[PDB]
Order: structure tokens, then C-alpha cells, then sequence
């Protein structure tokens, strides 16, 4: 759960807002 | 997260099994007879290298504590894998077995993000490594780890 949350909450928007 | 008692005892019994003379230590000859029964059919050079990696006190043999430290780190690895793969399957939207451009289109929607097909294929190609435009379990595990 800590893995997954940390991907979605922080890892994903960081990666997304990069390609932007 | 830490070894269970049940696992501690399984590793012991697996130890005592590999240790066929009861020496307290697994020698290079016992390791190869154990690796075959584990299906394996390994080469002398590999056995040697196994020995050198698991051995910590220069005996050129594996005692229980060296074996336990190794099994501890393998199970640790195996459980981090199983845990990254729970997430994989979130991203494998259609449960196909691999994350493809379709899976990421859909994920992208479900996050209310409008990313282009081109913006998404880049992702695939970074994590991709057998040139199939897919992200399989090992590729995902890799770009996490
Ligand atoms: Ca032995
Ligand atoms: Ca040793
Ligand atoms: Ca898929
Ligand atoms: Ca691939």
C-alpha cells in the first residue's frame, strides 16, 4: 500500500507535470 | 516483512538437507547436488561463484548463518517483487499481462489527465527493452527498483 500510494500521489504527477 | 518462524525452520531443514554429511557446512560438491534437485543443472564455475558470494569467513563453505543471511535476502527480494507486481496489475488495466499504449490511455483518463498518444509512447520506450512496445513485469520491476 505504501509503495502504490507513493507512486500515485507523488510519483505520477511529478512524471506527468514533467511532460507538460 | 521479517522472516517468519515457519520460514526460519524451513530454511533450516533445507540447510540440513543440502548438508548431506551433517558437517555443519555446505561444500561445493553438496551445493551442486542440491542445485540439480532444485531442477537446475549448473556449471562448476557457477557453483564456485555461488560459494564465493554466500561465504563470508573464507572457509570456502557455507555454514547455517551464511545460508540464513542469503535466504533472508532472497525472500526479501521475492516479496518486494510480489509487492511491485500488485501495482503492475493496477496499471495493466485490461489484465493482458503487459502494460501497452491502450492501458496507459485508459489510466490517463481515469486520472483526468489529457496526455497525447505521443506523450504516452515515450514512457513505453523508456521502460521498454526488448523492442516490443510493451512493459512487461521485469521491465516494470526494473523501472521501479
Ligand atoms: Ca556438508
Ligand atoms: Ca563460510
Ligand atoms: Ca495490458
Ligand atoms: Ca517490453
Amino acid at each position: 500500500i505504501g509503495a502504490v500510494l507513493k507512486v500515485l500521489t507523488t510519483g505520477l504527477p511529478a512524471l506527468i507535470s514533467w511532460i507538460k | 516483512v521479517g522472516l517468519t518462524e515457519e520460514q526460519k525452520q524451513e530454511i533450516r531443514e533445507a540447510f540440513d538437507l543440502f548438508d548431506t554429511d551433517g558437517s555443519g557446512t555446505i561444500d561445493a560438491k553438496e551445493l551442486k547436488v542440491a542445485m540439480r534437485a532444485l531442477g537446475f543443472e549448473p556449471k562448476k564455475e557457477e557453483i564456485k561463484k555461488m560459494i564465493s558470494e554466500i561465504d563470508k569467513d573464507g572457509s570456502g563453505t557455507i555454514d547455517f548463518e551464511e545460508f540464513l543471511t542469503m535466504m533472508t535476502a532472497k525472500m526479501g527480494e521475492r516479496d518486494s517483487r510480489e509487492e511491485i507486481l500488485k501495482a503492475f496489475r493496477l496499471f495493466d488495466d485490461d489484465n493482458s499481462g503487459t502494460i501497452t499504449i491502450k492501458d496507459l490511455r485508459r489510466v490517463a483518463k481515469e486520472l483526468g489527465e489529457n496526455l497525447t498518444e505521443e506523450e504516452l509512447q515515450e514512457m513505453i520506450a523508456e521502460a521498454d527493452r526488448n523492442d516490443d512496445n510493451e512493459i512487461d513485469e521485469d521491465e516494470f520491476i526494473r523501472i521501479m527498483k
